């Protein structure tokens, strides 16, 4: 539990409907681009997203030890910088990136270095790409 | 003699209520004579065997009462004849006592081979379970108006709240008999899931945000919503309407 | 004059003791464990745990060659021979739930089987619910000094029905992996009276 | 006076008649019966026969204690005095046990009758399904009927003069169990004498009425004294004598048939140890002593 | 008397032994593998092992078929690993337990994991449109110590046990060992067998350990 | 009976097998290829292989057309890859393994690494502006020695199975063994195909052999 | 698994919030042209660097051996070598690298002469990569 967003806060049963309050939310008032708009996240951007967060979840879900050991805390960090990097790319990633404040849950992570913690947020993210399925499509 | 159901051996003893309370003072005092009285009695009699009798050679049912006399009731059959026969009892009470006196029963599965006494003890505790329920704790005496189905912590009644868990008992078999035949594996998910719910509720989130994701060409998210909807509200009524889904479809 | 003798379990491959048959859905766990009536928590019954001790220590005192030590550990009551008891086994609480906790794990696990046809060559997927390895049990088993020269054989032979649990199981599937078990902290201590040779007997399960 | 509270670390079978049933209290020739069976085994029966039979210790049977409340079987009163309010019906039947210090209120009126059921809640009896395993016949799946407590729950025994020897077979008592199948992983306790204040007064009080506090049948001498305005109900104490020492086989013995622990009788008749097991080679004694608590109406 | 059967099972190709649900995401493992539930380290159930072993060997003792149910495959094969036929309840010599991961700490010593997901897909023909598959593996090169406890119901087929015992090890080389052996996974070898008693000192169990060990 | 069929798969252009699991770095890897996790050699899955001769094989013995489902295809290849139907199931005939490279040393005498880096790109038609990517590749001259399980239930059917393993063999030397097939990758090559007893011995066996090697 | 950029020894865990600070330190005060100017590195450039590390890293990282051979070694000191160009030819380069400690984080690796060493400080450069397009911007 205590994972800070920003502007609330998510405990460990209250990812999903903040994820599906964060879908909602980029599902209307689309993102503007330099011609006014409007396109939306692909399915193929929230992907590298999911994966990137499932190649420390596959790590961590069959383990026992109540604080993440210093690899798994790298290569959390590791995902911060993948996401900071990425969202410097496209600016239709960097809006569901802030929108969805990823970036706070994973600095939160790295901040109480704990198992549990990192589940809730991979819970999360994981709701969150759920969210946007059945919402959209393509 | 079933050929989709469960191996189970199910019981019923129905026991009408505060009967002694309307015989002392049920009865106007006005309207009190000895022909009035035997009246009421041999009616109820007449009802209880004779009518017992002629509702289950009405039609095809595996029943084998063992006694009916008066203001009590004992049957043992096959378990969904049980079930399906309980609510024909209580609309044909219903409509014989013109909806003046209440019944109480219990239903217990038991094993081919299971103790009869300890069949009857189980199945006296889970009506005495029936006979003590109360909406809430504040009027003096209780309903006595429930029904216990397989367990004395379950204490459901015959009003709309049976109403409510029959009409899902009808919408679930209509609707999930026919899934895709390998999504169904949920369906033991959401009962080991429910089974309790206070604990860890990060699961059940979960399984919802995994409903919420499962996305094809099927029936769509109506009723794939639905189960949601009376997922929140309506939790030991859910997980009691399932069970009896399941044991009535149950491949056994 | 009554003697207990401690000691603790610890499950080593799972364990499925026991069928309280209630509460099955379509997947459901299709063998359920023993349990608590009232804290649900598994526990090994003493009878269980007695009948097992019994077959091994019978199956091995005589070897196909019940005897007096097997009559006279556990009971009797055939037809004539008559032997009351000198063992008085106990129903085992599961002790490892503080240690069990520090994991974030149940008690209790839920084995995925099944069995593939041979002529359809079709499977059929079984769930059998399993206490988990690792978990403890002590217990206590109570022996009542009926007659004080026998006492160094028979805790010789109750030492030696626990180390013939040790290279067996203790409930369920156990040929199929399930319900393998240890012991330690094997200890006897006089309850009520005093025996001097309390001493060889505690050497007797230390061994 | 003497509270010998037991508290129970394995559930219990205190059967009746069968074994695939429990009830949730041991009577007092069970206790006896045990106690006899300890004295037996450190050889001082004969002086424990001489205690119960001189009534130097005399005890009623186990009745249900929860958190300090001292529950007592519903007793066994005429009901003349009552009619005129509450429910003098059903609504008192399913009431079992009502709680000792409350009794003159519950005598006298003013005891709810649905808030005590759910007040009174001590575990649940249990199905055990065991087996006699076979290595080549079939297996033959027989169920034991037990019974747990709760976690601050047991029952407990009203003793007067608790006597050294009676402290001395409880000790043994403790590692041998009480019940059905005590060998097995069921009878198991331990168990505090525990003198107690509020409790002896109940008992140093006085009445016109009496309550059987233990299974009792009168002598000969008393039958018809006792037997005048007493509202009481009869119960068969038999089943098979538990010796390997008696009759060389497995032989019942004499049924015996007592007055309940809950009735309640105008004349204090003192009941007798009874030679129930005569054609075997040791005394097999039912103690039917009586026990009782005074009232008044 | 009781021997015990020692050895190491080596993953010579990633195995998928499991079948058990432990909270998955949607795309992490689709398919985990069966773990010990307390040390998360993965697990070869004694029922598995014992199960593909037994269909080897039976069918491997007739030889070649094996239609029938496992009450009626074969004397041999009822008194190894069980018969529960009415007219003829069989005891099963082999008792079989679960096995765990033994080398962790050799597998840390190349800074590798326990297992590994190995990403497969499906490709429709009519569409010519992929579908992938996640499922968890343990890494080739791990090794699962086992024990298996043997009980000696008369010295005058011990010899003949540990032969059928040795036949189904051999038979178990160039099979696999439950999951996706067809498709690459799930091939395993035996090494450092041994039988040793359990309490005593069997007169012939020499033969049986250079029988066992070839 | 049992037999093995043995070989070696060498690549003739660079061979690349999807699947990630970790750390894909923003300036040095975008699909790196499939690994053995353990000695992080690379691999090819027994998957792969026997989906791609499942499907050439399928694909030349139906009529040179194949639109089916896998549990739909030709009796042959439903009885050497198996088929899950329900009332009909084939046990397979063909256990896959998965394929380490084994000419290691050999590649490091030629002081180059088993894996080479190859930088594409694709032009769109519109701008004429280039998204580059980066694709890991096993080197052209890398060997793969395999070993695939052949279960010899029917002692007379067994030569049109090894004909049909033969034919789906020089279907793959005629295409590619995964990834990029089409733009230039995935070239393979079979040789030294020989097949051997498991244990004891098979009677045609030095046919199996000729009908293999030629 | 420690470096040792400039006067405080990075570690595998704080590798991207340190790159963070570098470059948000280097786009807040930029270095200062020659001739009354101000310009930063250019995106090309410090790609360039990162494609040197790329090639030693494409290598280090399909392999389980804990200390880098002579080879690895002789290529870090190569790397290092053209550092030193790069700085001596552009001095917004050598403002670039000085800013940073990534010549003391190349020495640091060429000490330390272990995988993991060059690990982080690959970690660390991409890092640096990940923050001037997330900063910096495009
Ligand atoms: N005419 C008449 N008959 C019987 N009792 C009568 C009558 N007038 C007054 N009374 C008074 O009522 C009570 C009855 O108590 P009880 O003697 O225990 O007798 C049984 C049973 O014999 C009797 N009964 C059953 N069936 C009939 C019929 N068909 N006709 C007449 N009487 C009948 O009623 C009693 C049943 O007891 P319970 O089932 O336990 O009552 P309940 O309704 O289930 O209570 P609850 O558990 O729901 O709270 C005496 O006081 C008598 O003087
Ligand atoms: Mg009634
Ligand atoms: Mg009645």
């Amino acid at each position: 539990t205590e994972l800070k967003i920003g502007n609330e806060k998510v405990n460990s049963t209250n990812f999903g409907d903040f994820a599906e309050k964060a879908i909602r939310g980029i599902n209307h008032k689309p993102f503007v681009n330099s011609k006014g708009g409007e396109q939306k996240i692909t399915t193929s951007k929230i992907r590298g997203i999911l994966e990137l967060v499932n190649k420390v979840y596959n790590r961590v879900i069959n383990t026992n030890d109540v604080e993440l050991s210093e690899n798994i805390l790298a290569d959390i960090a590791y995902i911060k910088v993948k996401i900071a990097y990425e969202s410097g790319r496209e600016p239709v990633v960097k809006d569901f990136i802030q929108r969805t404040a990823f970036t706070a849950a994973i600095t939160d992570v790295m901040n109480q270095r704990t198992r549990e913690s990192f589940l809730l947020f991979a819970r999360y993210v994981e709701s969150l790409i759920a969210y946007f399925k059945f919402y959209g499509g393509k | 003699e079933v050929e989709v159901g469960i191996n189970r051996l199910g019981v019923l003893r129905a026991d009408v209520d505060n009967l002694g309370q309307a015989f002392i003072n049920g009865i106007p005092d006005d309207y009190l004579s000895i022909s009035r009285t035997a009246t009421f009695s041999r009616a109820m009699s007449r009802f209880f065997k004779n009518y017992l009798n002629q509702l289950l050679a009405e039609k095809s049912y595996k029943i084998n009462v063992i006694y009916a006399g008066g203001d009590d009731l004992f049957m043992i059959g096959a378990w969904q004849d049980i079930l399906d026969f309980s609510i024909v009892l209580k609309q044909k009470f219903a409509d014989f006592t013109q909806n003046k006196l209440s019944i109480s029963a219990g239903i217990g599965m038991f094993r081919e081979k299971y103790p009869v006494a300890r069949m009857a003890s189980l199945t006296g505790d889970l009506e005495d379970a029936a006979k003590d329920y109360k909406p809430d704790e504040r009027a003096v005496q209780a309903t006595k108006n429930a029904v216990t189905l397989f367990d004395a912590t379950n204490v459901f009644s015959w009003d709309t709240l049976e109403n409510d868990i029959f009409v899902k008992l009808d919408a679930i078999t209509k609707n999930f008999e026919k899934l895709d035949e390998t999504g169904k594996a949920f369906i033991y998910r959401l009962i080991d899931l429910l089974r309790g719910v206070n604990e860890n509720q990060q699961i059940n989130i979960a399984r919802l945000a995994y409903t919420l994701s499962r996305m094809e060409e099927k029936i769509g998210k109506t009723f794939a919503q639905e189960l949601y909807n009376w997922a929140n509200a309506d939790r030991k009524t859910l997980i009691m309407a399932l069970e009896i889904y399941i044991l009535k479809t149950r491949e056994r | 004059m009554k003697l207990v003798i401690e000691g603790t379990i610890v499950l080593k491959t799972g364990m499925h003791i026991g069928g309280s048959s209630d509460f099955s859905a379509i997947g459901a766990v299709d063998s359920p464990v023993v349990r608590d009536t009232l804290t649900r928590l598994p526990l090994i019954p003493g009878s269980s745990l007695k009948g097992k001790m019994r077959y091994l220590l019978a199956k091995e005192l005589n070897n196909g060659i019940d005897q007096d030590e097997i009559l006279r550990l556990f009971g009797s009551s055939e037809k004539d021979k008559i032997r009351r008891a000198r063992l008085k086994f106990n129903d085992i609480k599961l002790s490892n739930l503080a240690e069990l906790e520090t994991f974030n794990v149940s008690s209790t696990e839920v084995k995925f089987e099944n069995t593939i046809n041979r002529k359809t060559a079709v499977a059929n997927p079984r769930q059998i619910e399993r206490v988990i390895a690792g978990s403890k049990f002590d217990f206590e088993i109570f022996y009542n000094l009926d007659d004080i020269k026998e006492v160094e054989k028979d805790f010789e032979n109750i030492k030696q029905g626990f180390d013939l649990l040790e290279f067996d199981y203790l409930g369920g599937h156990g040929t199929r992996g399930s319900g393998r078990i240890a012991f330690e902290n094997l200890s006897v201590i006089t309850a009520v009276g005093n025996f001097e040779k309390i001493n060889t007997l505690n050497e007797i399960l230390g061994a | 006076m003497k509270i010998i509270k037991l508290y129970f670390e394995s559930p219990v079978h205190f059967g009746e008649k069968r074994l695939s049933e429990s009830k949730i209290t041991f009577s007092a020739d069970t206790l006896f019966s045990a106690l006899m069976i300890e004295a037996v085994g450190l050889g001082k029966e004969d002086e424990f026969y001489q205690l119960a039979s001189n009534n130097l210790v005399k005890f009623s049977d186990a009745f249900p204690f929860i958190d300090q409340y001292y529950y007592i079987p519903k007793p066994m009163f005429n009901l003349k005095l009552e009619k005129e309010d509450e429910n003098p019906s059903k609504a008192f039947k399913k009431l079992l046990y009502v709680p000792i210090d409350s009794l003159e209120d519950y005598l006298s009126g003013g005891l709810d009758a649905y808030f005590e059921r759910e007040s009174f809640n001590l575990g649940k009896l249990a199905l055990s399904e065991k087996v006699q395993q076979h290595d080549f016949k079939d297996s033959e799946p027989y169920n034991v009927g037990t019974f747990t407590f709760k976690e601050n729950t047991g029952l407990y025994v009203l003793i007067e003069q608790t006597h050294p020897l009676l402290e001395e077979l409880l000790e043994n008592l403790q590692y041998s169990g009480i019940g059905g199948k005590r060998n097995s992983g069921y009878g198991k306790f331990k168990f505090e004498i525990l003198e107690d204040s509020d409790i002896e007064d109940l008992f140093s009080a006085k009445g016109n009425r009496k309550i059987l506090l233990s299974g009792a049948l009168p002598k000969d001498a008393e039958l018809e004294q006792a037997l005048k305005n007493a509202s009481y109900l009869l119960e068969r104490r038999g089943g098979f004598v538990q010796s390997d020492t008696y009759a060389t086989n497995l032989v019942k013995k004499q049924d015996l048939y007592v007055f309940k622990s809950g009735s309640t009788f105008e004349n204090s008749f003192d009941g007798d140890i009874y030679q129930v097991g005569k054609k075997g080679n040791h005394p097999v004694y039912k103690y039917a002593k009586s026990f009782f608590l005074e009232v008044s109406v």
